[PDB]
């Protein structure tokens, strides 16, 4: 607040702490759905497409985690197979209009670097070992989200370059190149080569 | 005064009624008015100025006080007896170590061993008068500082300098203190104070490898600080506490100082012009550590200047030649080498200003003085390789390159060695151009370097000096060839044609070339490995910002409680690097974020000694830039709270007094560099073109303006404290610059600044009582 | 030093007042401080009524530095303080020094006639 | 030459009891002056305010209350006119940008910090655009002939032809720091010492070269010590900035080898490259308490590279400020001839204020005085304009004056 009001306003908002405490589903950050492709989305899991925050009724002083971007929920849903329509129903994507949704793009990049880390752990003790399954699902999911311009290709690639710069993640770079080959081979003729 | 007497009589009568009674609140109220009157500074000042006119009523005051104290002390109270004791102390009112003497002694030991004792005695008497130090604790801090600095010294020549500093400079300091002030009883007390500290003395004895307290007590007996009976019972105590083939360095130094005097008096005359005797004596000098012992004794005892004059005059005598044959000339060139190499070693160790003549009537400045002036690298001196000093002729330099390409000289019988040494720079310049074109092979370069470094070693030093200047100017990729020249000039010995004393001249020359090349070979990572000898060199971390260095060293100096030698060297390099303003401002910031009384007082007692690196410039920054910025800024003066603020006011007044009453070579160079217009900086609405008078006048105008204004806050408490320690710290003058309106205003803000300043004549009481009563 | 308008206002006072300068407090840097008097047949309120006349007199009407400790411990002095303070409250803005002197005198007189 | 206006503070001058500080001044491409002054009334933040003065409406002076705890050393506009770097003693480079595209509301979200070390030189990185003006083609009836781009390379190109934006600052220790602004809000910082021998840098300056190398000149004020030179190369190790320095040929200074009376002028007081992107010529200014010497030097090769002097003034008063031109003239021999014949002198002048009132507009190449303006108190900061027809200047009072040079 302003330095002249000060305590007079701040303590006031603190007395609205119990009301916000009434109107909070406890453990809402750690509750996760079971992804069904059926549609008819329950509106509990909808996030804000601008900032990945839960949409909150009122202007109360809610608990500090409810003002954070819910990346855990979105990463859990993107890691599941056939969670294509559910991510659109969460982030309000519509497919009649292309938008370049940025937080979706950053979450997809972080999913790629997480797959690259988990491939660089060993990937050789267990041949299947959930790694190549993850890379196949990443291929399918990322093809859809870059193809309809909900995310974009070159910003994704150069942000991916900034994440992998200096981290020294080299054992499964062939898989990452394969996924990029899926995008390029899918859409080289539609866009200019400078992309 | 009469009402105070009536109040004392009221307490006496009411206490007598209390004794006869045993609610008698009359004593409580009487004592309350006593402490309420006497608690004010106005009333106690008014009674003190009332003292003078009415003598012998004070006697009745104190006798009534004594009877009052008896009758109250018999019938004590859980609260009123403490009150009566407090009021009695008020009517009568009408340690730790001393880190500053420690750090001043350790600073003078580390930086200028060669300084005169009178400056040190003046500074120590100053410090003794600023904070009022008893004489036994003062001399104890001197001895404790000396021994601690000896123990913490690195092995090598610094241990020699510290042994010479304790055993030869400090007794002369105590002698001049005995002159310039019952000293034997105090120094004997301080010696018993010291002899309690057995672990310090045993650590020192392990480094000394002898009883260095015995040598101290015999030395202070020789100087006359101590009586002989005191010396003998102190040595008895020390032996009793001690019970639970090479000579040590202290005996060598104490016997080597008379050899310094007698070597002066015998080599005035060139051993009656016998240069072979000179060669024998100087070859004994270059035998291990003997030169360093003589120099440490001569530096600690003030005779380094005469020693340098003697070797310089010997050098001038051996510059030219006479009608000689082959053998006699060999001796004369060796005399040139020994005198030159020892003069370079002196100038690299004890500074260059002992080599200077400081007045040369006539143009006949010697060869070594000009060579050192224009051609030798020092710490703050970088040299121009194409200065006109390095380009003497074109005639002689072709004769010299033909001379170096002839063979092993064969013509040393007449060389005029000053001309040769001045010409080597142009000679190796042409050699370098020949090698850069490619017209000279590497193998002929080896021949020329052998002809330089073989017969006479000073030629290698002159060539390496020019090479260091020339490599410092070059770029990165262009350097590669010229560094090889140093690798051949500073390489291991050329053999089988050496004149005499070759290995010792090689050892001294390797030291000189280390200290010449070190900076350039730091710029590019190049290891030459000439042969620790540079113990305090390259101290800063390579990448860390320099405030972290400053705050870490000041944190460690506070948590120890004294300033090390290494810490003194890093503080010097930061003062040279970040400048005075940055240094003083950051140290004062680190003061002002302390919250304890003990740590603030210790930090101030250390920071005075740290600022004694360049006291004068630090006072100009402190009273001119830091304090007006803290007093004028309205957001800043919350930092001027009670605990750090009193300490800061103390440090400012100590700095002002010590700068008024009135030191390192970097600081001399940098203040000679500095240009500023203090008349323009302080426009001001004795000389008054001396900048310190201008800063003091400006500061006192600021103080009067702060005292006169409204909005009293912490800054007003600051200027109150500043004026109070100006009063208390003075003997009598910094306060000559005070505006006379401050006399009126200071007792409007209330007190001691009147009652001390008046000097108490019968008319002086009238002006005192006028000012003190009138708020 | 002292402005001419203050000198004229002083020269044209009623002989009841004996205005003088103030060398006691911190002055000669800000405003002009005055301890004048009350010399009248009617009994007087505490005499100093220290008045701080700021520079540029035809603006920033002067303010009386309050000193309540002397006006306490006495009923008459408390009454004169109360009435003179109320009369300063009722005084119009940009008042003069003569206005303060006259309202002080009339407030003392009101305290006399009341008790 | 002539005085257009003099804008003074009202009653807010007479700084008392606290001494003066050096001022900064920066004229942008759009005509906005950013400058600091020593107001010193009831606060020291009045010496930490950055005044923005639109030159068409000077009465309206905006005053950014910068949160700089020590005194502002350097101000620096963008290559455009849209951002302003400001750095003070004790680190803290702040990058002010406009708020809601108003020239009256500035706010900094981005900055660097090398704590405790005073910034002594500061520059934006070069974006590779450089054009040259051919005065002898003034009638040539096509703008491609008159103004032509000169194939300059930007330091740190990133994935395309596009330069990164960022700054490089040089501290009073040996430290240099580069901060690179991403197209996103991220900022990469790196500090590294200039050379291994860490030493005082009391004056410093930054130029750029073709090839994307920064060239930074350091001096420690002593005027008998060399003015050293370093080549800095910036890179991004894919995400981290990386600085590669290399020593260049240093120079000493004449008036020290004068040998008649060499002791005077013991302080180098201004070090300036002749223009940023003109890294081969250097203007130095040695000064005593009363007199001074400016000198121009050049790197020109034959030791392959070697600093040789071009010219020097005879003896002056003490130079209080120095302003170098910004108009990028083509500088070759035919254009010198035609600009001497047809008297075109906008890009060939430096302005030298002095400690008396006078101001000298002096030639670039051979420093002979072209004009003299007597003030009728000295200019503590000067700046020429981008077309170099007017120079702005802050005095040793509150006064800010704009002079027109014909």
């Amino acid at each position: 607040p302003h330095w002249l009001l000060g305590n007079l306003v701040s303590d006031f908002v603190d007395t609205f702490r119990p009301t916000a405490r009434i109107n909070s589903i406890c453990g809402r950050c750690s509750l996760l759905p079971v992804v069904n492709n059926s549609g008819a989305i329950c509106n509990s899991w909808k996030l804000d497409p601008a900032t990945l925050r839960f949409p909150l009724k009122g202007l109360l002083p809610y608990d500090k985690d409810l003002f954070e971007p819910q990346t855990a929920l979105l990463r859990y849903v993107l890691e599941q197979p056939y969670s294509r329509d559910m991510v659109c129903n969460m982030l309000g994507l519509n497919k009649q209009h292309k938008q370049r949704c940025p937080v979706l793009e950053d979450q997809l990049v972080d999913l790629v670097v997480y797959a690259m880390e988990r491939s660089e752990t060993e990937e050789k003790f267990d041949d299947g070992g959930t790694s190549q399954l993850l890379w196949q699902h990443l291929s399918s999911q990322l093809i859809f989200f870059v193809l309809f311009q909900f995310a974009s290709f070159p910003h994704m690639v150069l942000s991916l370059h900034q994440k992998l710069a200096g981290r020294g993640l080299i054992k499964g770079r062939d898989h990452l190149m394969w996924v990029l080959l899926q995008f390029i081979s899918g859409s080289i003729q539609k866009n200019a080569l400078a992309d | 005064l009469s009402a105070l007497h009536w109040l004392l009589r009221c307490t006496a009568a009411s206490a007598e009624r209390l004794r006869e009674g045993l609610g008698e609140k009359q004593l409580a109220m009487c004592l309350q008015r006593l402490e309420k009157t006497l608690s004010s500074t106005k009333n106690r000042a008014l009674l003190h100025i009332a003292k003078l006119e009415e003598a012998s009523s004070w006697t009745a005051i104190e006798h009534s006080l004594l009877k009052l104290g008896e009758i109250l002390a018999n019938l004590s109270n859980p609260q009123l007896r403490s009150q009566a004791e407090q009021c009695g102390t008020l009517i009568r009112s009408i340690k730790t170590g001393f880190p500053t003497v420690h750090a001043v002694i350790l600073l003078e030991g580390t930086m200028n061993l060669t300084g005169e004792t009178q400056s040190l005695v003046e500074q120590l008497t100053m410090v003794k008068r600023m904070q009022h130090i008893p004489t036994p604790l003062f001399v104890l801090e001197i001895w404790k500082a000396c021994f601690v600095g000896l123990i913490e010294s690195p092995e090598g020549t610094e241990e020699l300098k510290w042994t010479a500093f304790t055993f030869l400079k400090i007794p002369q300091v105590l002698v001049k203190l005995k002159k310039y002030s019952d000293f034997t009883e105090d120094v004997n007390c301080a010696f018993e104070f010291l002899l309690k500290l057995t672990p310090l003395l045993d650590k020192a004895d392990q480094r000394c490898n002898c009883d260095c307290t015995n040598f101290l007590l015999q030395e202070c007996g020789k100087q006359g600080l101590l009586s002989e009976a005191s010396v003998n019972n102190l040595m008895a105590k020390r032996k009793a506490d001690r019970e639970h083939n090479i000579q040590p360095n202290i005996q060598l130094i104490l016997r080597a100082e008379p050899t310094v005097t007698n070597i002066l008096k015998t080599m005035d005359a060139d051993h009656s012009k016998s240069p072979e005797g000179l060669l024998g004596v100087l070859g004994h000098m270059l035998s291990g550590k003997s030169l360093d012992l003589l120099l440490a004794a001569a530096a600690a005892t003030g005779k380094l200047k005469s020693f340098a004059r003697k070797f310089i005059n010997l050098n001038e005598f051996t510059t030219y030649g006479s009608e000689e044959s082959t053998k006699p000339a060999s001796v004369r060139a060796l005399l040139f080498d020994i005198s030159f190499l020892m003069l370079c070693h002196v100038a690299q160790t004890y500074g260059s200003e002992v080599i200077l003549s400081e007045s040369r009537t006539g143009a006949e400045v010697p060869f070594f003085e000009t060579w050192m002036q224009t051609c030798m690298p020092e710490e703050g001196k970088i040299l121009n390789p194409d200065h006109p000093c390095f380009r003497p002729d074109s005639t002689k330099v072709e004769s010299l390159v033909a001379l170096l390409n002839n063979s092993s000289e064969m013509k040393l019988v007449q060389m005029k060695w000053h001309e040769a040494c001045l010409s080597i720079s142009a000679a190796i310049l042409e050699i370098l151009n020949a090698w850069e074109n490619g017209v000279l092979a590497f193998e002929s370069i080896q021949k020329i370097t052998d002809n330089i470094k073989g017969k006479v070693c000073s030629l290698a030093v002159c060539a390496v000096a020019w090479l260091v200047a020339h490599v410092r100017m070059l770029g990165l990729d262009e350097r590669e060839k010229s560094l090889q020249m140093i690798r051949q000039l500073a390489g291991p010995l050329f053999s089988e044609n050496t004149l005499q004393f070759y290995n010792e001249r090689v050892v001294i020359m390797n030291s000189i070339l280390e200290r010449m090349c070190a900076d350039v070979l730091q710029q590019t990572a190049t290891q030459i490995k000439f042969p620790d000898t540079m113990p305090y060199w390259n101290l800063l971390p390579p990448k860390r910002p320099i405030k972290e260095v400053l705050t870490d060293i000041f944190a460690k100096v506070l948590e120890k409680g004294w300033v090390d030698s290494r810490s003194i060297h890093i503080f010097d390099t930061l003062l040279h690097m970040g400048g005075v303003y940055w240094f003083c401002n950051n140290l004062i910031k680190e003061l002002l974020k302390e919250t304890r009384k003990e740590h603030t007082l210790r930090a101030v007692e250390l920071l005075y000694s740290i600022f004694c690196l360049d006291m004068q410039q630090v006072t100009l920054v402190l009273l001119g830039h830091i304090l007006p910025g803290l007093l004028t800024d309205s957001s800043k003066w919350h930092s001027l709270m009670d605990p750090p603020g009193t300490a800061l006011a103390k440090l400012a007044v100590w700095c002002a007094l010590s700068s008024y009453s009135s030191a390192s070579t970097r600081q001399k160079k940098r203040h000679r560099e500095d240009i500023e217009d203090y008349i323009s900086l302080f426009p001001l609405d004795v000389n008054m073109r001396d900048p310190l008078n201008r800063v003091l006048a400006n500061l006192f105008l600021l103080i009067s303006s702060i005292l006169g204004s409204r909005t009293a806050g912490p800054h007003t408490q600051f200027v109150q404290w500043f004026m109070e320690e100006c009063v208390d710290c003075l003997e009598q003058s910094v306060l000559q610059f005070m505006p006379f309106t401050t006399v009126s205003e200071l007792v409007k803000v209330s007190k001691v600044v009147l009652a001390i300043t008046d000097l108490s004549l019968p008319l002086g009481r009238q002006v005192a009582a006028k000012a003190i009563a009138a708020l | 030093s002292i402005p001419s308008v203050l000198q004229g206002e002083v020269a044209r006072l009623d002989p009841k007042f004996l205005v003088n300068l103030d060398p006691s407090h911190c002055s000669n840097n800000g405003t002009v401080h005055l301890i004048c008097k009350l010399d009248d047949k009617d009994l007087p309120s505490v005499p100093p009524l220290e008045l701080s006349v700021p520079a540029d007199y035809p603006a920033q009407s002067p303010l009386w530095i309050d000193r309540q400790w002397q006006y306490d411990a006495n009923p008459f002095l408390q009454s004169v303080h109360r009435c003179m303070t109320s009369r300063l409250l009722q005084l119009p803005d940009k008042h003069s020094v003569t206005a303060l002197l006259n309202t002080w005198a009339q407030s003392v007189h009101q305290a006399c006639l009341s008790a | 030459m002539d005085l257009a206006y003099v804008c003074e503070w009202e009653k807010w001058s007479k700084s008392t009891h606290c001494p003066s500080v050096p001022l900064a001044c920066a004229w942008s491409c759009r005509n906005l002056i950013a400058f600091t002054m020593d107001l010193r009334s009831d606060d020291q933040d009045l010496t930490r305010m950055i005044h923005i003065l639109d030159t068409e409406h000077p009465w309206d002076l905006h005053s950014i209350p910068s949160e700089h705890h020590e005194a502002i050393t350097c101000l620096e506009w963008d290559q455009s006119g849209s951002r302003l770097l400001s750095a003070d003693a004790d680190g803290q480079i702040k990058c002010w940008s406009m708020a809601d595209h108003l020239a009256n509301s500035w706010e900094s979200s981005v900055g660097s910090l090398v704590e405790g070390d005073p910034i002594v030189a500061l520059s934006w990185l070069h974006n590779g655009v450089k054009l040259a003006l051919h005065v002898e083609k003034s009638g040539a009836s096509s703008f491609g002939e008159k103004f032509s781009r000169v194939k300059f390379s930007p330091s740190l190109t990133l994935f395309g032809g596009k330069p990164m934006e960022g700054w490089i600052a040089v501290t009073v220790s040996g430290l240099v720091t580069v901060s690179l602004l991403k197209p996103s809000g991220q900022v990469l910082t790196s500090t590294e010492s200039l050379c291994r021998l860490r030493g005082r840098v009391a004056l410093a300056d930054i130029a750029f070269t073709g090839g994307g190398n920064i060239v930074v000149a350091t001096a420690d004020g002593s005027s008998a010590s060399p003015v050293q030179f370093y080549k800095v190369c910036v890179s991004v190790v894919s995400e981290k900035c990386r600085i590669d320095t290399e020593i260049l040929p240093s120079l000493f200074m004449r008036c020290t080898t004068d040998l008649n009376r060499k002791d005077k002028f013991p302080a180098i007081t201004h070090l300036k490259f002749l223009a940023r992107d003109m890294s081969e010529q250097v203007l130095l200014c040695a000064s005593s308490q009363t007199s001074s010497i400016v000198e121009c030097w050049s790197l020109r090769k034959e030791t392959i590279l070697k600093w040789r002097i071009l010219s020097a003034t005879n003896d002056l008063d003490r130079v209080s400020a120095v302003a170098l031109p910004k108009l990028p003239i083509s500088l070759t021999n035919t254009d010198l001839k035609v600009a001497s014949d047809t008297q075109f002198y906008p890009g060939l002048g430096l302005a030298l204020a002095f400690h008396d009132g006078s101001v000298h507009i002096v030639h670039r190449l051979s420093l002979q005085t072209m004009a003299v303006f007597y003030s009728s108190v000295h200019l503590k900061a000067m700046q020429l304009s981008w077309t170099s027809l007017a120079l702005v200047g802050i005095d040793s009072h509150g006064k800010l004056s704009v002079l027109r040079l014909s």
